[PDB]
């Protein structure tokens, strides 16, 4: 059994929050990085470190589809929404409804597992283009 | 006539049954000699030049094979550049060239009937120099077993199971076709 | 062939195997 | 009495297609890597810097690691430092590492060339022992035959040994009795 | 890794060649298809393999040389003074009358790690004034032997 | 005459041009700067709502050298990770294909 | 010290025969054991600054890994800069570093809980492995043996091997 | 309704025991029924002409017998278009 | 070549003797000229029994890859 947070809205910006550059070099230093987000009834900016802008690069947010992000672990995870579904009339495009309660919120989940599954995992060898 | 002097106490085994055992003993107790009529190209290769893939000509692969009877040249039909070569070997070797072949085998060294340069010379030269004619058409026989030709048939490599041993109980029809095979082939 | 055998990247052009006892000491034409 | 060989240097380039630049004490020289080869020399992470030691005859390449003559490279660096090798690159000896019968016989039945990833393939295929017949036993003969007149080799027997023959069951005693009517 | 570098020195001891080549299927002769060989070469050249090290490391290990300093009887009472003179800087000279001396200081000298240079026959010829101007000039050295 | 008298080597990386200078700093000299900062991480999240274990770990920036062609590079990369390229394209004329060289003749 | 126990219905086998598994029972029970000696850098990285171009191939670093004791800003070689940036690490944490193999250890977060080190960062020391004589065995005789130290894919190992091995542990207890 | 038939002399298999043999019997010898649904375009004789690459302007025709009309496209498949390499004279 | 439109592939006869003897040696074979007209049509009649059709669709008959 175990829970974690779970950050969920549509990303309805995404700005730099500059400071001078402090260290060797002089420019740009993003100080951190609030990015807002709005569930059914919740609205709520998450105040989060600079780094993720890497996640930002890495999942390719492009703006309010899908965020995954929490407080300590970080990073964002994308699976648009229906709302641009009629843009295009045939594409391989996501698309979902707008998020339910609020901003922040829990899921909890229990299992019973054998403890055989896990040897079996163990033993049993998956994987790709390894030999 | 090779025979098969084999006590029947090994037919057991954990590769092949009894049946299949059997029928390997009394396949391989009936033997076929096949003569085919290969070719050679024997004499001192003195030199080997590969040219270019010239447009005009796709190759003009000059090589000087010459046996102690005549001299005369070659040429290479851009395929056997690295026949010759297939291990690192120089000119000068006697080619016992197959045309189906594709592996030209290189016997060493050769002679020529030169005296070379004026001054102090010919040194190191002591090998067979070729004595058969430039071409002649050769029906070498090979003795083979059905053993051999089966595994052949069941495996697109044949070698690795004749040596490891590992043929794997080949099927009825293989053995049919073989038997017409080889009694057109006797007949013809 | 040989596998792995002996070659210390001396020439082994595929379309280029010149070799001699020394009759001429000459090699494949060129520019 | 075979002869075995090494490469063993520190490595000056590496050219696709196999150039590897062996750098010893005194010899700096660039090998041929054939393909299979020169995909064990790429997964062997080499580069400027190491050092390995690439037999010459079975061909397989075992990396002595980073050259020491780098040492100024990081001062708590995780490779290990070893220098370039003595003598020329292809270092060689001569070696009386003997063979038994079985030896040669699964030296060609299984090939072990060990390191480069064909050989893995070759000992993966098939790892375990085969069943050898009486062909390779001929051909294994004749080559042992060739061998040992090439006079350097000899020949020396052995005994064997069996305990409570009692238990052994009527068929092993048969077929022996047909076995020691051999040369 | 630590379970599996060490313990890696066993040899298996026959090897025939042209055996494996003869059994993948790529060469330069095979009766398989040649459709392949080309493909079948790149693959090799970036198949991922997780048994790198293993199948790399059944090579010899390449031991080491111990012996230089150990059981050398005369010798040992030499650092007692040689390393406090180097820790409070004082400089000093090794003088010898045998080659067989001369001959093995040098070893004691890379086992020890420390600077050193020598007033014997080590040298080479373009390092015979450098070296004079070397030990006159003054330096990290802490090691001279005459 | 000294240069007739008188007559090992490293690694060193090197980093120009585009390039974020990365470090995962807790910028806390000495324990009071964070609270101030703790106020940058403040006037951000209740007014933009649509109508000693501080902080969860913080990160920074920076540049080397002093280059940027228009804004921050990062943010300029950053710019292209709004909608893409292609769909550009089909909501244009393909413009990277109208260059402001090879003035006119 | 190992020690290893069967039961009477254990003995059969099909990867195994019987001989080769009573052969496995026997092995597994003796063991050695071989030293060496160990180095570790440890402390707290309260600074860091990594010099890295964004998609580029070239970048150097200087973690600042120290003690409550002294200021020392470290550095990282080639390779080193991914194998100290592999996870988070900030400038407050506990960090223990080995020098031959930079495997990074989480020794706790310093908060949001442990205080920073004090003594001296560069710490050395010894470590004993052990190991069974039928895992040897295993190991060092073919290539795949490793899968066979949990997949147990191997049978009936070559017996050269076995005579290699011993005479190594019998050499290796006389020097 | 599938019928299982196997003799008393099939069960004493080689590499299926008789339990699960006659398990597996009883597992092909039930019945049962699925139903799925999907959704595809049919008559598309497209005819591309767009006006290289980039896809300015990705918009194909598409000329079935009911319906003759232009789709506008998007990322997917203004480089989806240009996957499936044909020459759009087809169905 | 010998390409049967049914399937569009190429089944080789090999080289040919027109534009051969471009070299003294050829491991390749030179192969007789085709005989008669290109638009060649045949009918072939096969008796086979079922179990060859099992065993042939049991195992693969192409493949490129591994």
């Amino acid at each position: 059994k175990e829970t974690k947070e779970v950050y969920e809205g549509e990303v309805t910006e995404l700005t730099p929050e500059d400071a001078e550059n402090p260290l060797g070099g002089y420019g740009k230093t993003i100080s951190h990085v609030i990015v807002g987000l709005k569930s059914a009834k919740g609205t709520k900016t998450l105040r989060l470190d600079p780094t993720i802008y890497e996640s930002i690069q890495r999942e390719k947010v492009s703006i309010g589809d899908v965020i995954y992000i929490e407080a300590n672990t970080g990073a964002v995870k994308r699976v648009r929404s229906d709302a641009y579904a009629t843009e295009f009339d045939l594409e391989t495009e996501e698309y979902v409804p707008l998020p339910k309660g609020e901003v922040h919120k829990k899921k909890e989940i229990v299992q019973d597992v054998t403890l055989h599954d896990l040897d079996v995992a163990n033993a049993r060898p998956q994987g790709g283009q390894d030999v | 006539v090779p025979f098969t002097a084999i006590a029947g106490s090994e037919i057991f085994s954990l590769e092949l049954s009894k049946t299949e055992a059997l029928t390997q003993a009394f396949r391989k107790s009936i033997g076929i000699k096949i003569k085919e009529e290969t070719e050679l190209i024997e004499g001192e290769v003195v030199e080997i030049q590969i040219d270019r893939s010239i447009t005009g000509g796709h190759k003009q692969g000059k090589l000087t094979i010459k046996t102690t009877d005549m001299e005369t040249i070659y040429e290479l039909g851009n395929k056997m550049i690295d026949g010759l070569t297939k291990e690192k070997v120089l000119a000068g070797d006697v080619i016992s060239i197959d045309k189906a072949s594709g592996k030209i085998t290189k016997l060493g060294r050769s002679f020529a009937r030169s005296r070379d340069y004026d001054a102090m010379g010919a040194d190191t030269r002591f090998v067979q120099c070729p004595e058969g004619e430039l071409q002649k058409r050769k029906t070498v026989v090979h003795t083979v077993s059905l053993h051999e030709i089966d595994v052949i048939n069941s495996r697109t490599q044949g070698f690795l199971a004749l040596f490891t041993g590992d043929t794997g109980e080949i099927r009825s029809e293989v053995r049919d076709q073989i038997n017409t095979k080889v009694a057109e082939w006797k007949e013809e | 062939k040989a596998l792995v055998e002996e070659i210390d990247k001396k020439t082994y052009n595929p379309d280029i195997y010149f070799t001699s006892l020394d009759p001429q000491a000459r090699r494949y034409t060129s520019k | 009495k075979e002869t075995k060989e090494v490469y063993e240097g520190e490595v000056t380039e590496l050219t696709p297609e196999v150039i590897v630049g062996l750098k010893s004490a005194k010899g700096t020289k660039t090998l041929r890597l054939d393909p299979t080869i020169y995909e064990s020399i790429q997964r062997e992470k080499v580069s400027i810097g190491d050092v390995i030691y690439i037999e010459a005859n079975t061909g397989a390449v075992k990396r002595v690691g980073r050259s020491d003559a780098y040492a100024t490279e990081f001062d708590l660096e995780t490779e290990e430092y070893v220098p370039l090798p003595k003598g020329e690159v292809h270092k060689k000896k001569e070696i009386v590492q003997d063979v038994t019968l079985h030896d040669l016989d699964v030296a060609n039945a299984r090939p072990q060339g060990g390191q480069d990833v064909i050989s893995m393939m070759g000992q993966l295929l098939k790892p375990k022992k085969t069943e050898i017949t009486e062909k390779l036993r001929q051909e294994v003969n004749k080559v042992v035959a060739k061998y040992i007149d090439q006079g350097v080799a000899e020949l020396i027997p052995g005994v064997l040994f069996i305990d409570e023959v009692n238990m052994l069951d009527i068929e092993i005693f048969t077929y022996l009795n047909k076995a020691l009517e051999s040369n | 890794r630590k379970i599996i570098d060490t313990f890696a020195v066993l040899t298996p001891s026959a090897v025939s060649l042209d055996m494996r080549k003869l059994a993948l299927g790529l060469n330069d002769d095979s009766s398989v298809g040649e459709n392949t060989r080309l493909k079948v070469m790149q693959n090799c050249f970036e198949v991922s393999n997780p048994l790198h090290q293993l199948q790399t490391k059944l090579t010899i290990a390449f031991p080491d040389k111990s012996l230089l300093q150990y059981d050398c009887g005369k010798l040992q009472k030499l650092a007692i003074l040689l390393q406090q003179l180097k820790d409070n800087g004082h400089r000093a000279l090794i003088f010898t009358q045998m080659t067989k001396v001369l001959d093995v200081l040098e070893q004691f000298l890379n086992y020890h790690g420390y600077l050193y240079m020598r007033l014997d026959g080590a040298t080479k010829i373009e390092d015979r004034q450098i070296l004079t101007e070397r030990f006159n000039t003054d330096s990290r050295i802490t090691v001279f032997i005459l | 005459k000294k240069e007739n008298r008188l007559a090992k080597q490293k690694f060193q990386p090197n980093e120009t041009i585009l390039q974020f200078l990365s470090t995962a700093w807790l910028m806390t000299p000495a324990m009071e700067l964070e609270d101030r900062k703790y106020w940058q991480e403040q006037l951000n999240k209740r007014d933009k709502k649509k109508k000693e274990g501080p902080e969860q770990l913080t990160s920074r920036n920076f540049v080397t050298l002093y280059d940027f062609p228009n804004a921050p590079p990062n943010l300029k990369d950053f710019n292209t990770n709004l909608f893409g390229d292609r769909w550009s394209y089909t909501n244009g004329l393909s413009a990277t294909q109208r260059p402001q060289d090879m003035k006119t003749v």
